[PDB]
């Protein structure tokens, strides 16, 4: 079940998608 | 804080824009 | 080749890979 | 930048730190 | 049709909702 | 340049990431 | 455990390549 | 139907040209 | 265009999908 | 080998049997 | 939660990332 | 082996090379 590192590489795609050219701060740390 | 939110359930389409730039 | 719309979202998989826990800002707009 | 550095011939590890936060 | 169209340039938002059920 | 058989994968990603719950027809073929 | 929303955007990619060039179609919601 | 079908232990190659087109 | 690197990726996931629960070796080195 | 053979225009299914162990 | 048919899809994506132009052989069976 | 070592919690940079060519 590893997540996170695996499950936020697909949480950025939809990111950058609903952003379209703007940009976004991905960290994946509590 | 996004990952804990969004990769529970899936983030909204709105709360997706909060993180963007 | 639509490319950077669908290229990004796998270069950012690398990029927290490569980060780890650590996070990074990703800006897909020269 | 970022894109048209890494997704014409893919960077380097080491480049990629650059980015990171 | 879809490909052709999308996996051009990348379709709009809107223009993806064409295609939706 | 793989593409379609190889972009079409990542397409219907954001397809029913727009559709959320709905469902879509994925035909690749002109 | 984010599955279907996240899950189903990779069913798809084992779908259309079992189809080959034929079309499917993907309903995500029972 | 395919995704409770699928997402729960994969389904088999056959099982998925049941529902190609 | 990045391929490779980048495309190999995904030839992976349809070759071990084709195998099932074999396993296979992947060399992206002509 | 088989990068610039699949990733040219797609192996079939029996081509990529032939690199499976 | 289908994983291994699924996971192994992302680990090898890593795996020649890693080994940059090396390759390396996966088996998805204990 | 290597699925349920990665597929767990992720393994290392390092412990990946191990399994490299």
């Amino acid at each position: 079940f590893v997540n996170q590192h695996l499950c936020g590489s697909h949480l950025v795609e939809a990111l950058y998608l609903v952003c379209g050219e703007r940009g976004f701060f991905y960290t994946p740390k509590t | 804080g996004i990952v804990e939110q969004c990769c529970t359930s899936i983030c909204s389409l709105y709360q997706l824009e909060n993180y963007c730039n």
